[PDB]
DNA sequence: CTAATAAACTAAAAACTATTATTATG
DNA sequence: AATAATAGTTTTTAGTTTATTGGG
């Protein structure tokens, strides 16, 4: 396990946040408003476990423990609930910022030392293992505290000490008809050119709601590969891919929203009283006899080998069939806790099986109560991207092998050739329809619709966000890039009067 | 059992198919029927699910 | 007395469901644990009546899986267990009433937790 | 002259951190 | 007067429910 992420949000309450070079573009206040709403939704979808806070300065009315004037905190470090979303959407919109100005202050002097103090205290209040210290300001001018040299000096001293304590502040470029220049009051008070007249600080992705979910460095299972009977290797087995789905129905009372205790009970038909575990026998009536058995030996038949791996041998990869595929491939990483020195061994065996292209066929048992299956181990090497960041981890891609009874029969099919002109026709078709693959561009539109529906009903929207069905081809460009190829291939193969159906 | 269907090519081509599952992990044909231990009968084994509020002495729902 | 005034302060502080409430409640519970553990016979009866009142109060009021009530409830349970270690049969009036109170403690949210 | 079959549906068991009584010493 | 199993969180998951075809 590793610590959490602390995301600190802090916007100015002044006229600069409420104004634009073109008021059609949403003012810095409201722009920060959709940013925080979007990141809240993204965190809810992805990492709805860390803590998020909202605080203001510049507002002439303040509310904080330190009683720093013009420093008003709104929400403590909190997981974003629908309450926070709705209480921030009221001020969302150019009309909402007027409501803000009315019921909330806007425009007054303040010191960066004050906000640094209050945010340091708020971070001091948390009681969780922590890894990320992220503070995201919201302002469209660097000078206002460089104007007061003493204020600038004490603010930068406080910020430097905080970043020594790991408190990591990120600058947000914000639109300003006068500019939001850097290297004037910035690049010397932020830990990490253009006057940043625009507001480009990856705000596009901050508005890009993410429909993703993954756990925080969670170990799946660590096993110990016995070589023959005594020499054992500690291995970490993990996945870079794992099926995701909508959260299961969280049962709750229709009159209290309280999860009703769902307790099941088998009971005697003779009496109605509860059936003890002794009262129940396992039965499978084969033929005319009812074979009576129990659970312990049932799982002792389900289980056959210890949690671990039993090596079978080495074999060139050519000895596997492409249609042979039992269950989706996993990754294996060296583990140096139960068996130390297996990293040198892992590197040696990795290189050696790379040389001879010999896969490691192995009898594999993940845990108890599970049969030992047979798995193919292929060296999955480290692949470095442009920035030399490993996009493919070094280790073994573990591939799983079915059994004889685990393969259904295929009725004999005719292999009737096609003329080379037809082959070239579809070659042209596919070359027109050619593109690259990337799994981050593919999703389940049903799942995306589920997510958007759940949000918009929790967001109380009049209409759900519409999932994009990327699992359907674009018929316009389709027929554009086919043209006469389709019916040409038809007349080459199919009779014009005979459709493939009927 | 095959999959009698039609693969479709965009909006101007479609051909019928008879799909087959070559690799298909075999399952258990019969589950362990929970019979009685006194009469060896599922019929003596009757079960129910009781939705009752987890508080207030398990208020029935 | 001191037992009564702490009973009132903890009867107040649980007005809000929050971490500070649980902190104060469990701190006062520890204070009374080390206080009334002293062998008394005059403050013992005062402790008896305040314990009855506030045990009913926490059973019907804390009564929640929220840790600001759960930790205080379990501290109360530990303190009363170590208290029955030394009280004799003085529970004779409290016997059946607290038996019912405790089994209802279980059948309520404590079953859920 | 009725019939498998994934699929979504539960359970359901196991691995994943993760503190926390516990002698040994006095 | 100290250390050491140790239950409390996620993660699939094998049976279960729907029905939908495929016969009969």
């Amino acid at each position: 396990y590793s610590g959490r992420d602390s995301l600190i949000f802090l916007v100015d309450a002044s006229k600069a946040m409420f104004e634009s070079q073109s008021e059609d573009e949403l003012t810095p206040f409201d722009m920060s408003i959709q940013c925080i709403q979007s990141v809240y939704i993204s965190k809810i979808i992805s990492s709805d476990r860390d803590l998020l806070a909202v605080v203001f300065y510049g507002t002439e009315k303040d509310k904080n423990s330190v009683n720093f004037k013009n420093i008003y905190v709104l929400q403590e470090l909190d997981n974003p609930g629908a309450k926070r979303i709705l209480e921030l959407d009221q001020f969302k919109g150019q009309q909402g910022q007027k409501r803000f100005q009315d019921m909330m202050g806007h425009g007054s002097d303040y010191s960066l030392s004050e906000v640094l103090w209050v945010c340091a205290n708020l971070f001091s209040d948390v009681q969780f293992k922590m890894s990320h210290k992220r503070i995201m300001l919201f302002t469209n001018e660097d000078n206002p505290h460089g104007n007061d040299s003493a204020k600038a000096s004490r603010a930068r001293t406080k910020a430097g000490d905080l970043r020594d304590t790991g408190i990591f502040l990120d600058l947000m470029h914000l639109k300003k008809p006068g500019g939001f220049d850097i290297s004037l009051f910035y690049r010397d008070i932020i830990s990490i050119l253009r006057v940043h007249f625009e507001e480009s600080s990856k705000l596009e992705d901050l508005l890009r709601k993410v429909r993703a979910k993954e756990t925080r460095k969670r170990a799946l299972s660590r096993l110990k590969l016995k070589l023959n009977k005594d020499i054992v290797i500690s291995v970490g087995i993990y996945n870079l891919v794992q099926k995701a789905l909508k959260p299961p129905p969280i049962k709750l009372y229709r009159e209290t929203n309280e999860p009703v205790k769902t307790k099941t009970r088998t009971f005697n038909t003779s009496t109605g009283g509860l059936l003890l575990p002794s009262d129940t026998k396992r039965s499978q009536i084969y033929g005319s006899r009812q074979i009576i058995l129990e659970k312990e030996e049932t799982e002792e038949l389900k289980r056959f080998d210890d949690p671990g791996l039993m090596l079978m041998g080495f074999k060139p990869l050519v000895l596997l069939k492409k249609h042979h595929y039992l269950r989706p491939s996993l990754f294996v990483y060296p583990e140096e806790s139960l068996v130390i020195g297996s990293s040198t061994l892992f590197s040696a065996l990795l290189i050696k099986c790379l040389e001879k292209e010999v896969a490691a066929l192995c009898r594999y048992t993940p845990r108890r109560n599970i049969p030992p299956y047979f798995v193919a181990l292929v060296p999955q090497e480290e692949e470095l991207d442009d920035q030399k960041i490993q996009v493919t981890p070094p280790g073994f891609q573990l591939v799983f092998l079915p059994f004889a009874d685990d393969k259904r029969k295929m009725p004999f099919t005719e292999k009737i050739m096609a003329t080379p002109e037809q082959v070239g026709k579809m070659k042209a078709i596919v070359e027109k329809l050619r593109f690259t693959y990337r799994s981050d561009s593919f999703e389940n539109p049903v799942l995306q619709q589920h997510f958007r529906n759940l949000e918009a009903l929790a967001l109380d929207l009049m209409e759900p966000e519409q999932a994009v069905d990327l699992t359907l081809p674009k018929v316009e460009a389709m027929n554009k890039r086919l043209g006469s190829l389709v019916d040409e291939f038809k007349e080459l193969v199919y009779p014009p009067d005979y459709n493939p159906e009927g | 059992i095959h999959w009698p269907c039609r693969l479709t090519i965009g909006s101007n081509l479609s051909i019928r198919i008879a799909a087959y599952k070559s690799i298909l992990q075999e399952r258990v044909k019969k589950t362990w029927t929970v019979v009685d231990a006194k009469t060896l009968k599922k019929e003596d084994i009757q079960k129910e699910t009781v939705y009752c509020l987890n508080d207030d002495d398990e208020t029935e729902v | 007395c001191s037992l009564l005034r702490l009973q009132e302060t903890l009867s107040a502080a649980d007005r809000c469901g929050a971490a500070l409430a649980g902190h104060q409640l469990i701190r006062g519970l520890g204070q009374e644990c080390v206080l009334s553990s002293s062998p008394a016979v005059l403050a013992l009866q005062t402790s008896l009546v305040f314990s009855r009142d506030f045990g009913l109060l926490v059973f019907v009021r804390k009564s929640l899986n929220s840790i600001e009530f759960r930790e205080c409830r379990e501290e109360i349970l530990k303190f009363l267990c170590i208290f029955l270690e030394k009280m004799g049969q003085k529970i004779a009036p409290y016997s059946v009433e607290i038996k019912n109170t405790c089994t209802s403690v279980y059948t309520k949210d404590r079953a859920a937790k």
